[PDB]
């Protein structure tokens, strides 16, 4: 049967544009896109074997059926089209889209050859839309995005009952990010590997709360796959089959040296004296007293170094690092102020959001839900 | 360069 | 004597970020401060191209200094708001401003070629209109260097009117204007390069344009560009410029009247499936245009929309881009289409408010002060 | 893809 419909410009045009995304860059069938006229609306999705997406909207259905029409082309007609219903009529091997006195033909692709979605998992638990967001883009900016090296590609995600553990390194540094959701099923106890780059992409693209599936039982993670649902929305992608790194024996007990500044005005001076960085390479860190030096320089390029009052406590240190991990860091904290927990010059440097809000130390290191260790580089 | 202390991966 | 001022930074910013604008890509690197007795001079030279601009300054010591270009408006960009001061030391450059230092390496003010003087100045004209006009035809120009002569714009002036004329032998564009003469009316044309010209043009008191009085217009081989503080030239192309005037029809045998955003809009819908975007077909008839594009591998669009259409019916192709270039430079609220053939030269121009309508023509040509002349493509 | 009648360009 011939699928007819009309649907308003805009939740067309949005649902189209948001399968499109997750729709792989180049088998030619799969950067396909699948409308299907139901009962009860119609359907928008696609699929690629890695990551799935489908998207309800209403829409006016004349006559039931369904047609694959390519997925880029769709989405480039329907961000271009006027302010008028669109209809969309198949007529042999055509499909038709007319808008206002707009009028489109395009070709329709094979079925016979075009997966079928796979099936989301159980649901395991439910997170505010705005948090998930949040946490994921968190420890997505530390995951590592080298193919050669599969386990650092992934958001670790590790489920203790209504605890949830968020984790991500590319070996430099290491986000980490706590949080709370309420299970659906029952309690659960499994850890997760997702793909990074794909998880992130899904969580910044939005909602107005998501269900995450990896089943229950003790048969989560079993299926493989990642399932997050939303009103009208269902996706699913691949899990990691790699073994992630230890990475909780990192985060350090205490601190000999800790210095609390704010995240704005740190952020702003290095950038300022990273200018003069040979390739970007390094910038320097002066603790003492109560004043942080920032250096940065090169033999034939120049000198730069800016001063900023901070909070710190401890024994004057100087510790060096990479301008963009820096501040990458800093720009995941979403806090006012960060603290910096320090030991040697040597070895990784904590970065917690501090609160608005001493001695000799050692310094207990802070219970925050969210964490960015950052490895050092030599002095030269 | 050092990397992080992970075990394995440095 | 070392160089050594305190100066405003958005003043100093802003001045440098001009003259770097127009800086060589690969010892002409730098830009040149100059502390005098009214204030500090800025400046950046490359052979081809020269801008000098003066600013309020406390001059604290007389000198000058060669120092890296594109470093010193990264530099001065980042700065903090408070005041700047800048000192010279040996082989060093010092830059404070607030609690941020730096210090770079002086270039060789040796090998330091001076910048050409400005020639007797010829006329003036209004900022936004000659922002307009340059912009207007600079769209024509060639881009490729193997056709030197169609790189450039050509100044034409005689008197008090001054015409501005550029092409790549697919588009012409031709803006007429009227100017005040500040040495006697004068008659000559120089061929300025179109991307210098356009640039100094996007850049609002008033606009003093340089080549010389009498005689001797262009035998400097320079233009000259002053306006409040800022000083600019531009080496003239000695290459010989086609005749154009002869290609502006003197009557159609059909002429079209339409809204060029409503056109522009429905362009850029139907070319969204032409093949290498190489063409978009336009049916004239009775009252109504119906554009077309793509093929059947692809997809096919079609749009109809309402036209002040009078003459025969006419089928005519264009490369949609250069169609929309045109329209987007007219700075009409409607454009008026004269055709002839679907194989020869199409004009378009801002509509007035006589135009829409009827008769069987010839239609005269219309006056305008702007024209955007477009040879159509083969229909297949 | 003609070019302009230029003299001389085409
Ligand atoms: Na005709």
């Amino acid at each position: 049967t011939d699928l007819k419909f009309r649907v308003v410009r805009e939740d067309f045009a949005d649902a189209v544009a948001w399968v499109a995304r997750s729709l792989p860059t180049r088998i030619p069938v799969l950067a396909g896109v699948l409308l299907t006229g139901t009962d009860e609306g119609l359907t928008i999705s696609g699929f690629d074997y890695e990551v799935s997406a489908e998207v309800k909207v209403s829409a006016e259905i004349a006559s039931a059926g369904s047609v694959l029409v390519s997925g880029r082309l769709l989405s480039d007609i329907t961000k271009a089209l006027p302010a008028k219903p669109v209809e969309v009529s198949v007529e042999g091997t055509r499909v038709s889209l007319t808008c206002g006195s707009a009028r489109f033909s395009l070709p329709t692709l094979a079925v016979e050859d075009y997966p079928a979605l796979p099936a989301l998992p159980e649901e395991t638990g439910v997170i505010a839309s705005d948090l998930f967001a949040e946490a994921i883009g968190q420890v997505a900016v530390a995951a590592g995005r080298d193919d050669t090296l599969p386990m650092l590609t992934g958001i670790r995600v590790e489920i203790s009952g209504e605890s949830v553990v968020l984790a991500a390194t590319d070996r430099f540094r290491l986000a980490v990010r706590e949080l709370t959701w309420v299970t659906t099923a029952g309690d659960v106890e499994a850890a997760v590997l997702v793909p990074a780059k794909t998880l992130a992409e899904a969580a910044k693209a939005g909602t107005n709360q998501v269900h995450l599936a990896l089943g229950s039982g003790a048969s989560v993670g079993k299926d493989g796959l990642l399932g997050i649902r939303s009103e009208g929305k269902r996706s699913t992608t691949r899990l990691l089959d790699a073994e992630f790194p230890k990475f909780r024996q990192l985060l350090p007990a205490e601190h000999t040296a800790v210095a609390t500044i704010g995240v704005a005005e740190l952020t702003e001076a290095i950038k300022r004296v990273a200018l003069v960085a040979d390739r970007g390479a390094q910038i320097r860190m002066e603790f003492s007293d109560d004043t942080l030096k920032l250096s940065a320089g090169a033999d034939d390029v120049g000198r730069a170094e800016e001063d900023l009052p901070v909070d710190f406590a401890g024994e004057p240190l100087t510790i060096a690092f990479n301008p963009t991990y820096l501040t990458d860091g800093l720009g995941s904290l979403h806090s006012e102020r960060v603290t910096f927990g320090f030991t040697t010059p040597s070895r990784p440097a904590v970065l917690r959001p501090a609160g608005e809000d001493g001695g000799s130390g050692p310094f207990p290191a802070a219970k925050t839900d969210y964490v960015y260790l950052l490895m050092p580089v030599r002095l030269p | 360069v050092p990397t992080l202390p992970l075990v394995p991966x440095g």
